[PDB]
């Protein structure tokens, strides 16, 4: 492709003692202007990962279908919970993908941040492809990926891409804490992203938060 | 068996029996004069239903200077034919000049050669008298085989009946002859091939080349050959 | 019409229904050496019996090294032995590069099964005879093994074609591997198979064997020319 | 005159030899099983091959694959030559997931798969597939259908099929209770009970079905169900 | 002996190609029959649903394969060989849209189907196909068109033609039955083609089959004006027809 | 009798079109090659029968790098294809890596070439080479089997200079203690006298880590030792 | 892989030539007016439509062809002889001269000869049409080689077909007493007594484009 | 091309008689020059100059005079001329007698070594100049081995020729001594015809034919000799 023509906002990958939080909105402006304001970017890839965007939307899917598949190939191969592709393997694997375009020139502007539980420690060997309390985790079992256009990739313990780097990481990192509780995780994100609606020119409400713990891959829609 | 595989005794097969094959196709007659090369040839009749007025399958051109009289497989005489054409004139897109004679058989035997030698097919049962004129030698008449050992001639017959119509060459013919002169004396070589004494003039083709600073190459009609074998008539230049 | 028409073809079957050019390399792979392997609990040992031509000679390896975790004892012939090693060495190897996880153990074994399956169905290319023996360690020591058509099962134990049957039959009444936890039992047990299936009145095992362990805190550690004939060459 | 030599030639009866030894080729090899129930479609594989190797583990060799969460495929024949279709089954769903966002349906990858085993057979250089396939699924709409892919094309709809090496025996015991409208937890014990008469008291009989409303995918054997087996009645 | 008949691609002393005459036996040895006959501005094709020599759902046996929604076409000998030629006509019949912009002809289809089975014969590269088919449809010049191939190259063409194992015991059949509509009373066109060649095409079957012929046992295909779909006539009006016969 | 293809198996489990070559190696000239623990040192005859030859062109200890020499056998004109095979890749691998190839990675390459699947090439060698790890010596088969030896002989009368060998190398032999048990053994099966033409030694010392042949002058004192 | 005989011909030819030496009888006969072709045509039964079925097909609108063999190949060698008509129209504006067209037939005729693994046309050709330097009526062959005739049959029984033309013909016959000729040669010859509209008749029609005689046309000749 | 079951090769051993069914030639080398030798023979009256038939030029410095199928050669020597350039365009020198003898034999052995393939019936040998100012007379036969000279012969009886030449061959000789010498070898043409045998002197880098005229003043020398 060239040029960003359907970008996307930016996306906030905390992880806290539960597990993972994420956040989105769900404008997808043409350029200029807001043409879809009902578009997901927080894709889920597995049981125990996910995945989010920024930058052209429309070279997102030649990313998620290149993913999606990938995990239909694990799961018809799990002869062991252990086999399931680990959130280490995905995030080494799309930095090849972006590593192999950066090669020639076509690069598929994205910022693609994995996340997800790098752990087999919490009985998930049943799949449920097609549609009680938490656990606590070590903070190493946590695996949040970041991935740049260019083929940058590593991994830490917040990441936030796209134009909320010089707005959402400021603010996220000297209030960051360890083990953070849900309701703190969610009140931090919910107190930045405001920061995120007076400033960006392309931002909106409709923050599709996604939260990964040790029992699945839960939905949520707030407004602020 | 296939082409690739020797035989204990040293020889090949495959082109052996084309070596027979072309023994059992009709003959051709080559001869070099003082003033043009001349060639000879054999229409085999199948019928009368013929047209035998403006064709003929034996002898043919190759260029405006190079031509060929070919005896054997006449299906597959049209393919080197076909071949010869371009490499006449691909000499001349390369070189903006005519192509030696040399420099053709050495082009076309090779195109032989190589179907002797690997791919598994079957070789080329066809070989011809090729003649035609040059600066740098004069006339020369060349002869080629199915496996491509070519060499240069004055007079050859290969076809059907050759030992028999070569040795006819070996007394009658002459270092110094003129052009009707060697036309009588190729004449009469094609007909006792046969086994007859005149030929029925609704036969045997003759071409002759005879470069007059521009390389005529003119070919004969049915009617021109008559004159030719009036003149056989009175002077008889016989078997021996 | 039988016994000599449907033999030398990859291709054509018997009438009976059984393809007699890969059942011979089934049968290829007895003439070779004995082979053995113990999977404990936590450990995975593999002795393998070398093969002295000549005096003179030195004897050839038998036991190879694929990964840190993953090491392969052919028996069969030499030629197609070492093509799939090199096959499932640029394989592993360009797991860690492409990844940074280590290659599944099963899902190598799938890799290496399905290259004996298109040297099958070609007419041009004949099957690899030739009996892997892959042993490794991912997080539970799992050996599995191949023959020409395409195989796996998750052994416990195993043999190859020298004296297989005398070895077998050792290992079928020897089912307390799992629970022998202590290595030095293991290798004890493991060589105890070959003393008890060697030929007739040869020499035991001087400095001819090959041994290897992979296990928790094991690398494909090949057991040196000095711990072996200190006690474990000495018991027996 | 020895005819049945390469799979180019064509006997002069009119039958296509060389293909039909393939038949007699999965009649030794074991056994696989399948059929529709209400409510959902069990399947069955034996592996009655116990009296040479007992030392592979027991829940080891499986030969139940499924191409996603809601097709099952089973083997009967050469266990080498069926990872090769089930490779060219996978590539088919994953093909038909790029280009079409959605999981292929079953009436067009029965036709797929097919295609691909006879097109194996036309070649007078490559040697034909020597393994009986087994296809089914279960929609939540419309009931089951297992399709049987066999070599040498032949797509075939069933409602129970059994091929191995009895398969001129269970093929009678299935037509005595009907199986269309009766469960998968009751079926499940009938199906042990049929493998005790035609052989010894092994856990050598992998199997899994595709829906007892469990959100009707592919599930594993689920071993606390299998283990109350109705050994003597 | 050993004759001349173990390659394909290689003649016979008295010239015949001995692999193609075997594959047409291929045809004759599936004991399933066809039958296809076209009237005025109406084909219809008569299968036979029976397994290529329990539980198997009769639905889906068949041997009635619409390449397009205009061209309909049958096919008969080895299933697997059958299956494949399926594919080997939707890919081209589709291509032809894809090259040409316009509906693929019916008697343009047959000849482009037979220029791909002559490609097979004088090489060696594959095995012939062993089928056979009659391919319907009509075109653009609002008439109705018939098609027959056999495993060698043919496109042949009949008002009326049976194609199966019994082609040898049927054109003695279908003549009479041809005849008892084109020479005999033939009044107009009331459009009512389905009552008048369809129920002149069941009957040609039943002379063919000693059965009853089971309505549950067969399928028909019309492709009719004013239809224009090869659509496969339901098992009632397939009953209502076979009652028609007294 | 199956011996139209080359790749068929046999009911016994064994190749065929590979064993007829398995003879074929044993119709060339004798060699023989020692390696002690100082070097490695070779041997071979020189069937030079017609006094009309050059006696240089014809040789049958070439050379696949500075570091490595190695022996021939069997056909004489595909031995050349292998040993210019070599050459290249053991100076192929000079140029990637900067220190000498290993024999044991060297004659591993020298097999594989030996699996075409043309023809299985009938030649054996006696790759020797002080490569890295003291001295070593190989000797591979046109079956791929690459079994390191201590004193192996091929040729038309390898047989003989085998039990020879067993009953004299020694482990504590220096390069002139081989030298002549290089020597001994080539008196033994020798339809000549050992003159300073016929035999062709040359030996890879440990110090120079290269190869140097012994020439007509240099042999003369080795042979007249009379062993 | 068509390999030579010790006798010094191809045997796969010879056995090809007896294909065409049994097929149904194809016939030309050239004129100073034009040339006409014949056929008989053996209908089996009255299912076949005869405007389907047809000996007698068109390369361009001055060339006609006639086939005598192996039916199924009727249509191959038909499809490279119009597309040899096409690319020597697209270079050359004027229409294609038959010897410039039977020599490339030929030529292609010949390679599945020579070729590995390939079988030999069973089939031979008859070119007939208007040129610019008369009228040509040729015969293709299956070995690959061609033949100027004036009037020739290559259908089953020839040997004695062309004895009535070696007999029955002149050098200066009109198109339309030629006709009356070749229905001799065909009626007259053997069985097929019964000609009644079954005998496919073209002819060059003197110059004008190449028409190919209808059912009721051949009647008023057939009548005699 | 498959083996023997004993160890032969079944389709070399049969190119290598195919070429004991033609025509003799013979070299033979000097102190700084090698005049060649060949014996064909040609139809009376027909056939004016065979078109050179024999002693085929690659370069201006080395000759080539085969022995065998005629019709094979042209393939061989134009593969040859080829080569014989293109080393000349790419190392910038002419190429030396040891590189297109280097060049024929690996042409000959890829030929047999690849499968589907006719070996070249034919066997030659070449004369030239080395790098330095050095001659030696190559001989390749259809198997791809091949070996310098000081002497050799080629063609049909060739071991009767080669072992005459075994005897008197001295070591320096004269320019018109060294054609007597193989002038002296007509041991398999009788009657010894002044228009069969065909000599070339190649000297001083310069190749060069030699006139029937000093051929009937050394011809008719050894008729006058056995006696």
């Amino acid at each position: 492709t060239l040029g960003p023509v359907v970008t996307g906002t930016s996306v906030i990958a905390i992880k806290y003692k539960h597990g993972i939080m994420i956040a989105a909105d769900r404008k997808a402006s043409y350029g200029s202007y807001a043409k879809f304001q009902n578009v997901e970017r927080i894709f889920k890839i597995n049981n125990k990962t996910v995945m989010g965007f920024s930058g052209e939307l429309a070279d997102a899917q030649y990313l998620h279908e290149l993913l999606t598949r990938k995990n239909i190939n694990n799961l018809s191969e799990k002869k062991r919970k252990e086999d399931m592709y680990t959130p280490q393997h995905y995030h080494s694997y799309v930095s090849r993908v972006f590593y192999v375009r950066k090669n020639r020139i076509d690069p598929l502007f994205n910022n693609i941040i994995i996340a997800g539980i790098n752990s087999q420690k919490y009985d998930n060997n049943d799949d449920n492809v097609l549609l009680e309390e938490y656990k606590e985790i070590h903070k190493d079992d946590l695996y949040i990926g970041f991935v740049d256009m260019h083929g940058t990739n590593f991994c830490d313990d917040y990441i936030t891409t796209g134009y909320a780097r010089y707005f959402a990481l400021t603010l996220l990192r000297d209030h960051y804490k360890d083990n953070m509780t849900e309701e703190e995780a969610r009140i931090l994100i919910n107190e930045c992203l405001r920061i995120l609606y007076f400033r960006d020119a392309t931002s909106s409400n409709f923050i599709q938060i996604v939260k990964v713990t040790s029992k699945g891959v839960e939905y949520e829609e707030p407004y602020i | 068996s296939r082409t690739t595989t020797f035989s204990p005794e040293g020889r090949l097969y495959q082109v052996e029996y084309a070596l027979e094959a072309i023994n059992n196709a009709s003959i051709t007659i080559g001869l070099i004069t003082k003033d043009g090369v001349i060639l000879g040839a054999d229409k085999v009749f199948i019928s009368k239903l013929i047209d035998k007025a403006n064709n003929y399958e034996k002898i043919y051109k190759i260029d405006k200077h190079i031509f060929c009289g070919v005896a054997g497989l006449n299906a597959d005489a049209n393919i080197l034919i076909n071949q010869s054409r371009l490499y006449a004139q691909r000499y001349l897109y390369n070189y903006n000049e005519v192509q030696p004679v040399s420099q053709l058989v050495v082009q076309i035997c090779d195109i032989k050669q190589s179907y002797t030698q690997y791919g598994g097919l079957r070789p080329y049962g066809v070989s011809f008298l090729i003649g035609g004129y040059d600066t740098k030698d004069g006339y020369q008449l060349y002869h080629t085989d199915p496996s491509g050992n070519y060499s240069g001639w004055f007079a050859t017959a290969i076809g059907t009946n050759n030992l028999t119509a070569s040795s006819v060459l070996k007394q009658e013919w002459k270092n110094d002859m003129t052009l009707e002169e060697g036309l009588l004396l190729a004449l009469k070589t094609l007909a006792k091939s046969t086994d007859t004494e005149i030929p029925k003039s609704e036969k045997i083709e003759l071409a002759y080349l005879t470069n007059k600073d521009g390389e005529v190459y003119q070919k004969y009609l049915t009617e021109k050959e008559i004159e030719e074998l009036i003149k056989l008539y009175t002077q008889k230049y016989i078997k021996e | 019409m039988y016994r000599n028409l449907y033999d030398t073809d990859n291709i054509i079957y018997s009438p009976e229904g059984r393809l007699y050019q890969v059942e011979y390399a089934s049968e290829a792979i007895k003439q070779g050496t004995c082979a053995v392997a113990i999977k404990s609990k936590d450990y995975v040992v593999v002795s393998g019996l070398k093969k002295c031509i000549s005096k003179l000679s030195f004897p050839q390896e038998k036991i190879f090294k694929i990964d840190d975790y993953i090491g392969i004892s052919m028996s069969g012939i030499t030629s197609d032995a070492k093509v799939l090693t090199k096959f499932m060495q640029n394989e592993c190897l360009s797991h860690k590069f492409l990844y940074n996880e280590n290659i599944n153990i099963e899902s190598l074994v799938r890799s290496v099964a399905d290259k004996y399956q298109k040297n099958t169905q070609k007419s041009s290319k004949r099957a690899f005879g030739v009996g892997l023996m892959i042993a490794a360690y991912h997080n539970e020591p799992c050996i599995f093994e191949t023959r020409p058509n395409g195989s796996y099962f998750e052994y416990d134990a195993l043999s190859f074609g020298a004296r297989s049957h005398a070895s077998k039959t050792y290992l079928e009444k020897n089912l307390h591997l799992f629970e022998e936890c202590s290595l030095e039992e293991l290798i004890l047990h493991c060589l105890k198979a070959l003393k008890c299936s060697l030929s007739s009145e040869s020499e035991l095992t001087i400095s001819n064997t090959a041994l290897a362990v992979v296990g928790k805190n094991h690398p494909w550690q090949e057991i040196s020319s000095l711990q072996l004939e200190e006690y474990l060459s000495k018991v027996k | 005159a020895g005819y049945d030599l390469s799979v180019s030639t064509f006997s002069p009866d009119g039958r296509l030899y060389q293909v039909e030894y393939i038949y007699k080729s999965i009649n030794n090899n074991n056994t696989a099983l399948c059929l529709e129930c209400k409510d959902g479609i069990i399947c069955c594989c034996i592996n009655s091959n116990m009296d040479k190797n007992k030392m592979i583990k027991k829940n080891s060799y499986n030969r139940i694959y499924h191409v996603n969460n809601n097709i099952i495929i089973t083997y009967s024949g050469f266990d080498g030559d069926a990872r090769n279709i089930i490779d060219r089954a996978r590539s088919e769903a994953n093909t038909y997931y790029y280009n079409f966002h959605t999981n292929i349906p079953l009436h067009i990858l029965v036709n797929r798969i097919s295609l691909y085993i006879h097109a194996y057979t036309l070649y007078w250089h490559m040697r034909p597939f020597a393994a009986s396939i087994i296809i089914s699924s279960f929609n939540e709409k419309d009931k089951g259908d297992i399709y049987c892919i066999e070599p040498n094309g032949a797509c075939y709809k069933y409602s129970g099929i059994v091929i191995g090496k009895n398969k001129e025996m269970f093929k009678t015991e299935i037509e005595k209770k009907d199986y269309k409208d009766i469960n998968v937890r009751d079926a499940i014990e009938d199906i042990y009970k049929f493998i005790l008469t035609s052989n010894n008291l092994q856990n050598l009989v992998n199997f899994s079905w595709i829906c007892k409303e469990s959100s009707y995918e592919f599930q594993n054997i689920h071993e606390e169900i299998l283990t109350p087996a109705l050994n003597k009645a | 002996q050993s004759m001349y008949d173990r390659h394909l691609t290689i003649f016979s002393p008295d010239g015949n190609l001995y692999q193609i005459e075997y594959a047409i036996k291929a045809v004759k040895n599936t004991n399933i029959t066809s039958v296809g006959v076209k009237g005025e501005n109406c084909a219809v094709i008569i299968s036979q649903k029976k397994m290529a020599t329990k539980l198997l759902d009769y639905n889906n046996i068949t041997n009635i394969y619409n390449i397009t929604d205009e061209i309909g076409c049958s096919m008969v000998g080895m299933p697997g060989d059958c299956l494949s030629m399926v594919y080997k006509a939707r890919s081209e019949a589709s291509e032809f849209l894809y090259s040409n912009g316009y509906n693929v002809n019916a008697e343009t289809l047959c000849r482009n189907i037979c220029d791909k089975i002559q490609v097979y014969t004088q090489h060696a590269y594959m095995r012939l196909h062993a089928c056979s088919g009659m391919i319907i449809g009509i075109d653009e010049n609002n008439k109705p068109e018939l098609f027959k191939f056999d495993p060698s190259g043919f496109c042949a063409g009949y008002r009326a033609c049976v194609i199966g194992n019994k082609e040898q015991e049927s054109i003695s059949v279908l003549e009479r039955l041809l005849e008892k509509r084109k020479k005999k009373i033939q009044q107009e066109t009331i459009d009512e083609d389905i009552r008048n060649t369809t129920i002149l095409a069941i009957e040609a079957l039943q002379t063919i089959l000693a059965f009853d012929l089971k309505a549950s046992e067969i399928e028909v295909a019309i492709v009719s004006t004013k239809n224009r779909n090869f659509t496969q006539i339901s098992e009632k009006e397939i009953d209502n027809y076979l009652t028609y016969i007294a | 009798e199956y011996d139209r293809g080359v790749n068929t198996f046999s009911p016994e489990g064994r190749l065929f079109q590979v064993e007829y070559a398995l003879g074929a190696i044993k119709l060339g000239s004798t060699a023989v090659g020692i390696c002690v623990n100082d070097g490695v040192i070779l041997a071979s005859e020189r069937r030079i029968s017609s006094t009309l030859i050059e006696k240089d062109s014809v040789e049958k200890l070439l050379s696949i790098d500075d570091h490595i020499g190695c022996a021939m056998s069997g056909l004489m004109a595909d031995a050349r294809t292998l040993i210019d095979y070599a050459r290249v890749e053991c100076n192929h691998y000079k140029f990637i890596y900067n220190e000498n190839i290993n024999i044991k990675s060297c004659v591993e390459l020298i097999s594989e070439l030996a699996l075409d699947f043309s023809r299985p090439f009938g030649v054996a060698l006696l790759i020797g080479g002080v490569d890295k790890n003291g001295p070593c010596l190989w000797y591979t088969e046109p079956s791929g089997t690459n079994t390191r030896f201590s004193a192996a002989s091929i040729g038309s009368a390898q047989e003989g200079a085998e039990l020879l060998l067993q009953e004299n190398y020694k482990k504590d032999m220096t390069f002139e203690q081989a030298e002549i048990l290089a020597l001994t053994v080539l008196r033994q099966v020798m339809e000549d006298k050992l003159s300073t033409s016929n035999v062709e030694i040359c030996a890879i010392k440990k110090s120079d880590q290269t190869f140097y042949k012994y020439n007509t002058d240099d042999i003369s004192r080795i042979i007249d030792v009379l062993p | 892989l068509t390999t030579f005989s010790p006798t010094g011909k191809l045997v796969q030819i010879e056995y090809a030539l007896n294909r065409v030496s049994s097929s149904s009888p194809a016939l030309g006969i050239r004129a100073k007016n034009g040339v006409i072709i014949a056929t008989e045509k053996k209908s089996p039964n009255e299912l076949i439509e005869e405007n389907s079925i047809f000996k007698i097909q068109q390369i361009s609108e001055h060339i006609g062809i006639v086939y005598a063999g192996m039916p199924g190949d009727f249509r191959v060698l038909l499809k490279r002889a119009r597309k040899e008509a096409i690319r020597y129209s697209l270079q050359y504006g004027s229409e294609i001269l038959v010897k410039e067209l039977v020599k490339i037939i030929a030529s292609i005729v010949q390679e599945f000869t020579q070729t590995g693994g390939v079988r030999p046309f069973g089939l031979s050709l008859l070119i007939c049409g208007v040129d610019v330097y008369g009228y040509h009526l040729y015969q293709i062959d299956p070995s690959g080689c061609y033949f100027n005739w004036m009037a020739t049959c290559v259908g089953k029984d020839y040997q004695n077909n062309m004895s009535f033309l070696e007999k029955r013909y002149n050098k200066d016959i009109e198109i339309e007493d030629a006709i009356h000729t070749a229905i001799l040669t065909l009626k007259e010859s053997y069985e097929g007594v019964l000609n009644e509209k079954n005998i496919e008749i073209g002819v060059a029609y003197d110059n004008k484009p190449f028409k190919i005689l209808t059912q009721n046309e051949i009647k008023d000749y057939l009548i005699e | 091309t498959v083996f023997s079951p004993d160890g032969h090769l079944l389709q070399v051993e049969h190119a290598l008689e195919a070429v004991k069914k033609g025509g003799c030639a013979v070299a033979i080398k000097s102190s700084n020059f090698a005049v060649l030798a060949v014996e064909k023979k040609n139809i009376p009256k027909l056939q004016n100059p065979k078109t050179t038939e024999k002693l085929i030029k690659l370069d201006e410095h080395n000759c080539l005079a085969f022995a065998g199928l005629n019709a094979d050669a042209r393939v061989l020597v134009n593969k040859t001329r080829l080569e014989c350039q293109r080393y000349y365009l790419n190392m910038d020198e002419p190429a030396p007698v040891d590189y297109i003898a280097k060049y024929v034999a690996k042409v000959q052995q890829k030929f047999t070594h690849r499968g589907g393939v006719r070996p070249f019936g034919i066997a030659t040998l070449i004369a030239g100049f080395k790098n330095n100012k050095e001659i030696c007379i190559y001989q390749t036969e259809p198997s791809g081995i091949y070996a310098a000279w000081k002497a050799q012969a080629i063609g049909k009886n060739a071991k009767i020729v080669q072992e005459f030449l075994e005897k008197n061959y001295q070591e320096n000789m004269e320019q018109k001594d060294c054609i007597f010498l193989a002038l002296k070898a007509i041991f398999e043409v009788v009657e010894l015809s002044s228009k069969n045998v065909e000599v070339a002197l190649l000297t001083e880098k310069d190749l060069t034919f030699i006139e029937e005229q000093e051929i009937n003043s050394m011809v008719e020398l050894i008729d006058q000799e056995r006696t």
